[PDB]
RNA sequence: GCGAUAACGAACGAGACCUUAACCUACUAAAUAGUGCUGCUAGCAUUUGCUGGUAUAGUCACUUCUUAGAGGGACUAUCGAUUUCAAGUCGAUGGAAGUUUGAGGCAAUAACAGGUCUGUGAUGCCCUUAGACGUUCUGGGCCGCACGCGCGCUACACUGACGGAGCCAGCGAGUAUAAGCCUUGGCCGAGAGGUCUGGGAAAUCUUGUGAAACUCCGUCGUGCUGGGGAUAGAGCAUUGUAAUUGUUGCUCUUCAACGAGGAAUUCCUAGUAAGCGCAAGUCAUCAGCUUGCGUUGAUUACGUCCCUGCCCUUUGUACACACCG
């Protein structure tokens, strides 16, 4: 069945008999800083 | 005014085999028959000289005759070609309107005439999804 | 799907009508469903004519409600 | 001219604006007598100015109101209104004051609002809701 | 003699009514039969954008407005007298059209 | 067309000026301190009611911080914010 | 058996979510025995509330 | 987000 | 009593108008009176109206509602159930009808009939709850005449509503069933059933 | 509520402490006095401070008021 | 006194005038008054199929006669209604061009209407006699 | 705010302010608004009257309604109660307006790892930069469907469906040698729509946007029924280069769940809620969406801290990157 069209017509929809997931959820620290390049008092100082 | 009869009601009618409540009126008494709507009732029994004012079983077999004939033959009663169920037919390219029998079978040959071009539509039909561009993603869920 | 009003005015019941009706103190087409076990639109036709034959007063015309009375 | 005085009466947006001529007991509606105002179940809304008082207040003036504006039930209120303060505009120029305050009397001690035109208007919608005050259902 | 319209346009109704007023002014002491200014219904140019330049936050809305105030004044004179006059009131925020 | 060109009477009080004039000496270096300092006091000099400068960005840091220098006195809400 | 009891003094608002009020009631006949009691719908003075059970006191509501 | 290989 | 030619001609019944103000020019409010002494302040039948229909300004101040023409307080209620809000001419063609229907009915005045169904239908004392954050408290209190009148015609109206409901007996007629049968205090009526449970369950809280 | 405000309470009673003499129990006369004593910017707040000056007034006759 | 349209009923004035233009016949009803339907809003065709257009044309001859020149494209905005769209919300949707032309072409060769100066159709010189002169024959009884 | 007072006297914010709505027979005018008169003119009774049409020359009058600028008007005004007799509150009376008069706009001191570099010829750095991650052309996708959830629209009928008839708003927008705007009127067409002219760059024309609910008279008669209109077939047009995976519109036919909805949970106090439509934005086409507008128009409080969030005071702290400690 090379061509997308005569294809189709044989392939039946076999989706009634199989069960959706129970769950389907998919989409922490803001606070925290994850750069890992901290700013010292000096550059602070220097800056403002 | 209130007329009374004996004997001349017919509970139940069957027309192009299909089982008429003689109690209902007229005009939508005849849209049981598939492939008749309030539309094209309405017209039929205009054409055929029923008054609206019947209930099914109030009408005798002569003009039960009469209405059947017009329903079969719309063309030949001075019924537009544009009211007409199936106009343009595909083989034949002549206006049609289709009944109760009629209809499912022509409405079949629609489909398998449409599935063994195997265009998109007639898969689709095959799948068993809506076929007018509808979404599917969050209202099939019948 | 239990009501099965009648719809076609036999004999029994026609004679029925004009022997029950007067004796009402008040009619209407849902009181003449209600116990007559005729159908509304039979109801309807059944008071324009009672009323025609001097049976029925009418009290109040409106489409959607009609009261009437005896005339007795 | 004649003993005329013209003057309006208004509900939400419905205007009516009498003309009060010196003449017969003509009572018209955009030109139509007042006997078949619609609706019909309101047409004693517009018969309280003239049964309050009585009917003989109206021999001598002739009265011609033009309503446009406003809905069905809101054009009922200003035309009410309108022959109400118009048959009191008229006693006040050409009557004595005396009778005047005795038909600002009984129309107050009837309905205020067939001197006083309602000042309700509808409040402007607010963004974030279908209405004024009605706001868009919250969902968490 | 000549029926002269001049049409008076502007945002702000304080030079509006300078100019108006003026225009009328030397149309009184010049005695020419006028007939305004005629106050048009003034057109509010509403535009009601959203306020985020983005799509985050509770949807709030500006309600920008331009209001166009407009005057006409009806002149019988001719038309060197109603030209002058024109440029005796002329003001930058009020534009200005003549039409006989 | 015919274009002309104006001095601006008070440049204290013109805000176009200050900022314009501020952008010229933040651009040279000059520190945030000292700069915004040279327009509050210009300002009063100049017979303002109130000044206020506020300037954000990222200096020397890797965080960004804001900074204001307010001087005199200021209204903030109402339409005289529009007139004054 | 019901008793009427013209109110005279609105005392507050009590019970819990403050739907319902003291008031001080007074017996249309033998204007005595006044009492305290609890009315749920809105209330002025000399209202002629009647009473169905009138040896009771009222407290305050949790 | 995707490495553009040919193919002709 | 003498007739009054006007050049715009007014029709006789009408022109009786001037001798009395009366309800659809049919019902008389001067053989009205509320047999009970506790709502005669809350029922308004003082002022009488041609129409249920007077477009007051009855909600700005607390106790305005106290003012409204209790059959312009009983054609209010029923234009309920979303479908029908804003619907008062709808509401007063019912009211005008059921009118009528009580009248032929039991020969009364159909607004003695309103009236007596009012004071007969509002629970005198209802039992508040008490419960604490939760739990469940239910302790018996009185009803104040305001609310004991207004409870009377939300729950008429709310008993006709029902019986209309999927019936061919139209909501007029159902309505003058509704209000017949509070009248004599009958206990077949809705908000009679409720009035006598509300009664039933307080007495089982004090 | 219709609780009146500082700005208009003690420029009101400013006013009975300079010119209680010219001043009277009647708004009318109050709303156009003040007018011609204090420069005020809006008519709202002129109806402001007349009408609470009037008050003020009106409680002074009726004993010593304390602050003025 | 002089009984004008004006001073009828409109609901049973219609009724009259259909009655009478109905006997009168001279008024020429096109061949598919039992086809058609009046809107496409609508969705069912008048239910008095003998007598709908005459009470039509009797509406459109009063309608015109209290006001000045109406054109047949206001007919339509005046006669159509809500459509019945199924899920969408209702909208208003004029009725069918042809009935109200064909209305007021058998209104103005029967001698009611005309063609007015600035587009519409004026009611005739006669046009008032006749209509005043069933107003009067409205209300007698 | 009153008041208590080691505080006194002030500033920002609130309030004032600005826009809008409600009053003005009190000013100022209006042939782009309306009216009365007057010409000329029609119909019906003949009573001289009642409805109209016409009049950018009748070369009339007026501003009431309409428009908008200058103002006036309310400040809780007066009177009763309560109160520390204070701030105030509750009742009446007058009033157009006595809920901050109704609604909004603006809106403090600091700050957030809140959201956007997918608005910017706003931007630092990193990546890519000729077989490009630049730009353009062609076709597809963003719509794809066993499923869970949210914002909504239709409904479950008779307080209703159809069928005729009555027939009332307000906010707005509108073009040229384009790349085509709003589009009446006439004539075709069952419709959708087509065609020929004209008006309007606009208080002038579309447009009185003759909107929908609504009201009257009929049919239906408690029935998954003439409630509901998914799903699908055939056909007819419109926009666009291009409609297939139906853009949308119209005709006939097909007649699905749904017969008022569990645990839960949202919005709301007066022209408000709820219905009901209409315009503008997006827009060649498409509005079950927003932004506004008007029509009809209520029930029930006018109270409390019982739930929930926030604010304040006291209190504990080994926290201060501050309990995501």
């Amino acid at each position: 069945k090379s061509p997308t069209g005569n294809e189709a017509a044989l392939k039946n929809k076999n989706f009634n008999k199989d069960v959706a997931p129970p769950q389907s959820t998919a989409t922490p620290f803001d606070r925290h800083s994850r750069t890992g390049k901290t700013d010292s008092k000096k550059k602070l100082q220097q800056g403002w | 005014l209130v007329v009374q009869e004996q004997g001349s009601f017919q509970h139940i009618l069957r027309l192009l085999n299909t089982n008429i409540d003689g109690r209902i009126k007229i005009m939508y008494a005849l849209t049981k028959i598939r492939g008749v709507g309030r539309r094209y009732a309405n017209l039929v029994c205009k054409k055929a000289d029923v008054e609206l004012t019947k209930r099914a079983g109030e009408l005798t077999q002569e003009e039960l005759e009469r209405i059947v004939t017009i329903m079969q033959n719309p063309t030949n009663y001075k019924i537009p070609a544009w009211f007409l169920n199936r106009q343009k037919d595909q083989v034949d390219g002549k206006d049609y309107h289709v009944l109760a029998n009629n209809l499912e079978s022509k409405l079949r040959d629609d489909l398998e005439r449409l599935k063994k071009i195997r265009s998109h539509r007639g898969i689709r039909h095959f799948w068993g999804l809506k076929v007018r561009g509808q979404h599917t993603k969050t209202t099939s869920r019948g | 799907d239990k009501a099965q009003h009648i719809v076609i005015l036999d004999q029994e019941k026609y004679d029925r009508i004009l022997k029950d009706v007067p004796t009402y103190k008040y009619v209407s087409v849902s009181v003449l469903v209600d116990r007559l076990k005729i159908g509304g639109s039979l109801a309807r036709v059944a008071l324009r004519q009672l009323e025609e034959d001097g049976i029925i007063t009418p009290v109040l015309k409106h489409s959607k409600q009609a009261i009437y009375t005896r005339a007795q | 001219s004649t003993q005329s005085v013209q003057t309006f009466g208004k509900k939400k947006t419905a205007t009516a604006v009498a003309h009060v001529k010196a003449g017969k007991g003509l009572i018209k509606i955009n030109g139509s007598p007042i006997t078949l105002v619609q609706p019909e179940i309101l047409r004693f809304k517009v018969y309280e100015p003239l049964t309050l008082v009585g009917l003989d207040k109206f021999q001598g003036i002739d009265i011609r109101v033009k309503v446009t504006g406003g809905g069905h039930v809101s054009q009922v209120y200003a035309i009410r209104q309108a022959i109400a303060k118009g048959l009191v505009a008229y006693h006040q120029k050409y009557v004595d004051e005396a009778s005047k305050n005795e038909l600002k009397k009984i129309f107050a001690s009837y309905d205020k609002t067939l001197l006083v035109a309602d000042s309700r208007r509808m409040e402007p919608k607010k963004f974030g809701g279908r209405g004024a005050r009605a706001r868009f259902q919250k969902s968490y | 003699i000549h029926k002269i319209r001049i049409t008076l346009t502007s945002t702000k109704v304080k030079q509006l009514e300078n100019v108006s007023a003026n225009i009328i002014r030397n149309a009184a002491q010049y005695n020419i039969v006028k007939k305004g200014p005629v106050r048009m219904p003034t057109k509010v140019l509403k535009i009601t954008t959203r306020k985020t330049p983005n799509g985050e936050g509770s949807k709030t809305w500006d309600a920008y407005e331009m209001r166009i105030h407009k005057r006409v004044i009806d002149l019988q004179a001719p038309a060197s007298t109603v030209k002058r006059i024109t440029q005796i009131t002329i003001e930058p925020g009020v534009d200005v059209e003549v039409t006989i | 067309i015919a274009i002309y060109a104006e001095r601006v009477e008070e440049r204290g009080l013109s805000a176009a000026v200050q900022a314009e004039a501020l952008k010229a000496k933040l651009l040279s270096g000059l520190p945030i301190r000292r700069a915004a300092y040279g327009v509050l006091r210009f300002a009063m000099g100049a017979g303002a009611k109130g000044v206020e400068v506020v300037i954000s960005g990222k200096l020397r840091a890797a965080r960004a911080k804001s900074q204001k220098y307010a001087d005199g006195f200021m209204i903030h809400s109402g339409q005289p914010t529009r007139d004054f | 058996p019901v008793t009427l009891a013209k109110v005279i003094k609105v005392l507050g608002r009590t019970g819990s979510r403050g739907g319902v009020t003291q008031v001080r009631v007074e017996f249309l006949e033998d204007a005595s025995r006044t009492i305290v009691r609890n009315v749920k719908g809105p209330v002025r003075e000399n209202d002629i509330l009647c009473l169905m059970e009138s040896e009771r006191e009222a407290r305050r509501l949790r | 987000r995707k490495k553009k290989v040919y193919t002709t | 009593l003498q007739v009054v030619e006007l050049a715009t001609t007014i029709p006789l019944d009408v022109q009786e108008a001037q001798r009395e103000v009366k309800l659809f020019n049919k019902w008389s409010f001067e053989d009205v009176e509320v047999k009970d002494v506790s709502l005669v302040d809350y029922i308004q039948i003082r002022n009488p109206v041609f129409v249920s229909h007077t477009a007051g300004k009855y909600a700005s101040k607390r106790f305005r509602k106290a003012q409204c023409p209790i059959v312009e307080r009983l054609t209010n209620s029923l234009m309920m159930n979303g479908r029908n809000n804003g619907k008062k001419l709808k509401a007063v063609r019912i009211v005008k009808h059921a009118l009528e229907i009580i009248h032929v009915l039991t020969e009364q005045n159909p607004i003695q009939v309103v009236v007596d169904a009012i004071v007969n239908s509002g629970a005198r004392e209802d039992s508040t709850r008490i419960g604490s954050s939760g739990t469940v408290r239910r302790q018996a209190v009185d009803v104040s005449p305001l609310r004991r009148v207004n409870q009377a015609i939300a729950l008429l109206t709310i008993g006709a509503r029902e019986a209309s409901f999927r019936n061919i007996k139209t909501i007029a007629e159902c309505l003058a069933e509704e209000l017949i049968n509070a009248a004599k205090g009958s206990s077949t009526s809705y908000a009679i059933k409720k009035k006598d449970e509300l009664e039933r369950v307080a007495k089982s809280n004090r | 509520g219709r609780v009146r405000t500082k700005t208009v309470k003690r420029a009101s009673k400013v006013l009975i402490e300079r010119f209680y003499p010219k001043l009277t129990l009647d708004f009318e006369t109050n709303k156009r006095l003040t007018s011609e004593i204090a420069v005020i910017q809006s008519k709202r707040l002129r109806n402001k401070i007349a009408g609470y000056t009037t008050h003020l007034m009106k409680r002074i006759q009726k004993g010593p008021v304390r602050g003025i | 006194p002089g009984v004008s349209v004006r001073d009828v009923p409109a609901q049973d004035f219609i009724n009259a005038y259909a009655q009478f233009l109905q006997r009168q016949g001279k008024l020429e009803v096109p061949g598919y008054v039992d086809i058609v339907k009046t809107s496409a809003g609508n969705d069912l065709p008048p239910q008095e199929a003998e007598t709908w257009f005459y009470k039509r044309a009797a509406s459109i001859a009063r309608h015109i006669y209290l006001r000045k020149q109406v054109g047949v494209g206001a007919l339509n905005k005046l006669y159509g209604g809500a459509k019945n769209r199924g899920f969408r919300p209702h909208k208003h949707v004029d009725a069918s061009g042809s009935i109200n032309r064909k209305c007021v072409q058998a209104l103005q060769k029967i001698g009611v209407l005309e063609i007015s100066p600035k587009g519409g159709r004026r009611i005739s010189e006669n046009g008032q006699r006749d209509l005043d002169r069933i107003a009067a024959q409205t209300l007698e009884e």
